[PDB]
């Protein structure tokens, strides 16, 4: 039971420590004990020096402080007498500031854990509350409080700067935060957040991330998400990035699966994704057999063939049922459209034009049209000569045909892209400099740990840069 | 007044919709009677063949 | 000539890493594991010669990844895996460690719903000496398995060497790069060799290899390294060589007790402010109050009770002697509980003037409880104050002297002794000679110079208020010379 | 909240006359007839569902047969090699 006199030799040290490695060694030092350590010496003495080192001058011991308190206060399985209202008056107010900390490591060290402090502080108050039972506060207006006081920090998060921190809450916790802005709230102010971030045309990687976590928070809103997501769902299928592609095929399939799409949408994303089977990105092609297999087995067998067979039998090599299982439909889907010919017709410049023309020489091929001229304008002819010079198969007019849609929405967001591509001229190119931020460049004649490391490095080089200069004057 | 003649429009387009939908099954229906004239017995037949060979294929794979 | 670098802690931009080609081979399954399981047949490794594979890169430390895994966007592939992105890394530098690494796995896809991984390749972001990866760098992947990022690592992608071309390639590139000697007629036969190691080691053995860059960071046509550097770091610690009256240092000496200013916060909460309203204490807690503002003004109370009074300080509001205990409880830094006592000051029912003597004290220097002593000072006769007037004059050495000097809830305690002193002649006298006492006082003109000078300014403000009097009191200031 | 109880309401500009409960009646007639085609399509499914589960046999089979003929090739092409570069092996011995 010594530890209590331990701690107290740790304890005297934290409000004097001068190096960044100790104070995070004094961190390491806590959340060791910690299991060990009673919940009253948790609370009552340790946690007024985790929450004194949020405020240190060191952005990495801040983020490390609050991860460490997240840690620390999950393991109080009990409420002292006196710290009941901890949480209200103590911890959150005193992290509150991290959530707008200057520093991105803080705030990004703040989005991977509100998600379990929040939980944290509600079960806390769950103890409260069967202690306040067993012993004989107004737990609607605190828990209210609670609730209003975690969602004023994931609004903070959720229109942070940088979308890292964004991105961070989605993929940490924003299914569970959900709880503390309730039914209808999550729907007013949550999803409508989340619904920003798909306004994003520059960092695919949030709009990914949109669609990674929207399944979660649509679960949670219910039916109310559909009519409002379903329209983001299909911009997701026409993306600019096709790993966004992927990933919002991704959440229909998982979406389906929860039977959170009505049966209306459900064949009506059939009709959308099936073309995608014949797309040459394995990543959409398996995205596509992903969310039309899952259809498959929603639906009933017989609107497997009365209502999704006709939507899938252009892409199919035989009309097989059963399509349910994966390794079924994997194995009858036609040879998709090669990506050279891809490329070439969703590149082009008027892609519009170049349908327009397949599309006349598809009735021509189907006998509903007698014979079909050459195009029009010699940019289309030039485009026909080099798909059809490339191998383009008869097959693969068909299928390109059926991608229509998607490599039309597709193209014209990709140019919305190079639209803005001018904003970020400086950024791809393969230097960066110092100039513009104005930071002090530090310099020393070849001719703490921290201070002994820098010295060996300028003498390495020293070494490096005569033995070079030795050896070029010998030869 | 407005949400009378909205809901009447709701009904009226849920109804030609569900209408649609059974001549769907109809037509359906007059594709599967013909698909019953599939035969069972030469198809399971070959894959008798079939799992014959299999087996010749997979005690060679052994050797 | 010259070193150019800067601290990691300094440049405050996100780190940077170029995902290049993959070089290699890449080991197909034998048919035998695709009868175990076929949906192998439809992976990325059978289908296409060249797989849209992709690139994470979760930035690790000490075993734990610092932020989300950042990802190469979809490049189409048809004879070699080549991406030529940026990755912007979700970190920049000064928030990362000396043992940093970047986990690089390459995936690709297993069915639907799977990505599986190529390989993985672990390095370090700081080199041997602290400085941050300075080029293009040719990493080892591991096959089959995912990039593991814990130190150390399983996975490296780096050596310290032990095998031909880990060395061969090091110092080619060196060559490369003009560090190396030339001499034409021998590298023209080495390359050779080494070409021929290269091809058999491609024969030999079927690793594959991840190109990536790290951004050379420029100014004014100079190339920085940077070193890893911690704000703080540059200061060696002040030890002290010799001690000999304090034998046992104590590193909490001055420091503020935490763990007191967290009880302060959450005995004393203010968020009660509409609940003290309608809830008061009952029959057990009233005894109890009514023992603490019984008591002594010298009592200081223990916590417990300090507590009681707050939490049923709107109680209390109805007694005039318990604001002498309020006032003690409410601690003077903190903004909060004084914006609060100074409000519930101004509801209490008001304190009589012996209460208001002690708020006077030394212990009282927050100038809002001192004026409100005065305030109700103010309420008694000029012939009480005539008595209190000695110790009155003792009390202005807790006056705030900046006050006086500059002085040539309406009135400090000094206004009120000189205003009080001009409406009756009783006092006027008296307040002369005690004031004086301490102009003649040689000893703390010595020991306290700035409290006899404040007396001293008492007396010019006194000399000087009575000759802005009327014309019966400044005959006072004649008759006092 | 009195008309749709009275279900006597129908559009104020004249566009139909019969009632809603009408509409409704017939929307549960149809509904009717779309389980009677669905319970008409199983029995018909119940059919193609075996014949297809053998096609799917018989073209899993087939994709065996190909995969096992290629490991067949794919063990003989290494059994040749290995017996040639034994034979070499034992000449260099």
């Amino acid at each position: 039971n010594g530890l209590v006199i331990l701690v107290s030799v740790i304890t005297s040290c934290l409000q004097t420590l001068k190096y960044c490695d100790s104070k995070l060694a004094a961190l390491e030092l806590i959340l060791h004990l910690a299991p060990r350590l009673s919940v009253e010496i948790l609370l009552d003495r340790i946690t007024p020096y985790l929450l004194h080192f949020s405020n240190d001058s060191v952005p990495r011991v801040r983020a490390e402080a609050l991860r460490t308190l997240t840690k620390v206060l999950a393991l109080v399985k009990e409420v002292p007498r006196n710290d009941i209202n901890i949480y209200p008056e103590y911890i959150l107010p005193g992290i509150a500031h991290l959530a707008q900390d200057d520093a991105t490591i803080v705030r990004l060290a703040y989005a991977e854990n509100i998600a379990l402090l929040a939980e944290t502080a509600l079960r806390f108050l769950e103890l409260v509350q069967l202690k306040n039972l067993n012993m004989e506060g107004n737990y609607d207006t605190e828990l209210q409080a609670l609730h209003e006081m975690v969602q004023q920090k994931v609004v903070t998060l959720l229109s942070d700067p940088e979308n890292i921190v964004k991105q961070t809450l989605m993929e940490n916790g924003i299914t569970r935060l959900c709880v503390f802005f309730g039914r209808q709230k999550a729907n007013d102010v949550l999803l409508s957040h989340m619904i920003t971030f798909l306004n994003d045309k520059n960092d695919w990687h949030l709009r990914g991330a949109f669609f990674d976590s929207i399944v979660g928070v649509a679960a949670y809103v219910g039916w109310q998400s559909s009519s409002i997501l379903k329209p983001l769902l299909q911009q997701g299928l026409s993306d600019a990035e096709e790993f966004v592609i992927v990933k919002a095929l991704y959440a229909l399939t998982c979406m389906c699966q929860l039977g959170l799409l009505q049966k209306p949408h459900v064949y009506e994303f059939a009709s959308d994704i099936a073309p995608f089977l014949c797309h040459p990105n394995l990543w959409i092609r398996y995205g596509a057999v992903g969310f039309i297999t899952v259809v498959a087995r929603q639906i009933s067998t017989a609107d497997v063939y009365c209502k999704l067979m006709p939507y899938l039998d252009p892409y199919i090599t035989q009309p097989i049922i059963q399509i349910e299982r994966k390794l079924v439909l994997l194995s009858v889907l036609k040879e998709p459209v090669s990506r050279s010919i891809f490329d070439y017709a969703l590149r082009s410049k008027d892609i519009t034009s170049l349908f327009r023309h397949l599309h006349m020489r598809q009735k021509k091929r189907n006998g509903s049209l007698p014979d079909c001229p050459p195009p029009e304008d010699p940019a289309i002819a030039q485009l026909l000569k080099k798909l059809l010079s490339q191998g383009m198969t008869e097959e693969e007019e068909d299928k390109l045909l059926a991608l229509k849609d998607f490599m039309m929405k597709s193209n014209k967001a990709k140019a919305n892209i190079v639209d803005q591509s001018h904003l970020h001229d400086s950024s791809q190119k393969g230097v960066i400099d110092l100039a513009a931020l104005g930071i002090t460049g530090r310099q020393v004649d070849l001719v703490t740990t921290c201070k002994t490391e820098l010295q060996q490095l300028i003498q390495q080089k020293r070494e490096q840069c005569n033995a070079e200069r030795i050896a070029k004057q010998m030869m | 007044e407005e949400c009378t003649d909205t809901l009447l429009d709701q009904l009226d387009t849920q109804l030609n919709v569900t209408e649609n939908e059974c001549q769907n099954y109809k037509r359906c229906l007059e594709i599967l009677e013909q698909m019953n004239e599939d035969d069972s017995e030469q198809l399971q037949m070959e894959l008798k063949e079939l799992a014959l060979e299999e087996e010749r294929l997979i005690q060679e794979l052994e050797d | 000539e010259k070193f150019h670098y800067i601290y990691s802690c300094d440049l405050d931009i996100n780190v940077q890493l170029k995902i290049g080609s993959l070089e290699g081979k890449r080991e197909q399954k034998s048919y035998k594991a695709v009868l175990e399981d076929p949906m192998l047949k439809f992976s990325g490794l059978y289908q296409e010669t060249c797989s849209d594979l992709y690139v994470t890169c979760q930035v690790f430390a000490e075993g734990k990844p610092l932020a989300l895994p950042v990802r190469t966007s979809y490049k189409a592939f048809s004879t070699r895996w080549n991406w030529n992105e940026w990755l912007k890394l979700p970190v920049k530098y000064p928030d990362l460690p000396r043992n940093a690494q970047v986990a690089l796995t390459i995936w690709d896809v297993y069915g639907p719903g799977k990505a599986v991984p190529v390989g993985g390749t672990t390095v370090s972001l700081f080199g041997k000496y602290g400085m941050f990866r300075q080029g293009m760098h040719d990493l080892k992947v591991w096959p089959n398995v995912e990039a593991d990022g814990s130190e150390p690592t399983k996975t490296p992608g780096r050596t310290s060497s032990e095998d031909q071309m880990s060395r061969l390639a090091k110092l080619t590139k060196a060559h490369r790069q003009g560090h190396m000697v030339k001499v034409d007629w021998l590298d023209r036969l080495t390359f050779r060799e080494i070409e021929m190691i290269n091809e058999s080691e491609k024969r030999s053995s079927n690793f594959m290899y991840l190109m990536v860059e790290f951004r050379c960071v420029k100014c004014d046509d100079k190339e920085y390294g940077i070193v890893y550097y911690e704000k703080d770091g540059d200061e060696s610690s002040p030890i002290l060589t010799s001690f000999e009256l304090v034998k046992v240092p104590d590193p909490q000496m001055s420091m503020e007790n935490l763990v007191e200013s967290k009880h302060h916060k959450l005995a004393r909460s203010l968020r009660s402010g509409p609940s003290d309203h309608d809830l008061k204490p009952n029959a057990a807690t009233r005894d109890q109050l009514n023992i603490i503002v019984s008591y002594p003004p010298t009592k200081q109370l223990t916590y417990e009770e300090q507590d009681l009074v707050w939490k049923f300080r709107y109680y209390l509001t109805n007694q005039e002697k318990a604001l002498t205990k309020f006032l003690k409880c409410v601690n003077w830094d903190l903004p909060q509980e004084a914006k609060q006592a100074l409000e519930l000051l101004g509801k209490w029912k008001p304190m009589d003037v012996e209460d208001s003597l002690e708020l006077l004290s030394s212990h009282y220097t927050n100038p809002t409880v001192r004026r409100y002593a005065v305030a109700r000072l103010r309420q008694a006769d000029d012939e009480d104050l005539l008595m209190y007037l000695l110790q009155l004059v003792q009390a202005l050495k807790y006056e705030n002297f900046d006050d006086i000097k500059n002085g040539l809830l309406e009135q400090d305690l000094c206004t009120f002794l000189i205003s009080r002193a001009c409406k009756n002649s009783t006092l006027a006298n008296y307040l002369y000679w005690y004031v004086i006492v301490e102009c003649e006082d040689q000893d703390t003109q010595q020991r306290d110079p700035k409290t006899h000078e404040m007396y001293l300014n008492v007396m010019r403000r006194f000399s000087q208020a009575l000759l802005k009097g009327d014309k019966s009191v400044r005959v006072m200031r004649s008759l006092l010379a | 909240a009195k008309c749709v109880q009275s279900g006597d309401f129908v559009y104020f500009d004249g566009r139909d006359r019969e009632r809603f409960i009408d509409k409704k009646e017939r929307l549960s007639r149809l509904k009717s007839k779309q389980e009677e085609f669905q319970k008409e399509v199983l029995k018909a499914m119940e059919g193609k569902w075996i014949t297809d589960q053998l096609r799917w046999k018989i073209m899993s089979c087939k994709m065996r047969i190909e995969q096992l003929k290629q490991t067949i090739c794919k063990g003989n092409e290494e059994m040749e090699k290995n017996s040639e570069g034994l034979l070499k092996t034992k000449e260099k011995n």
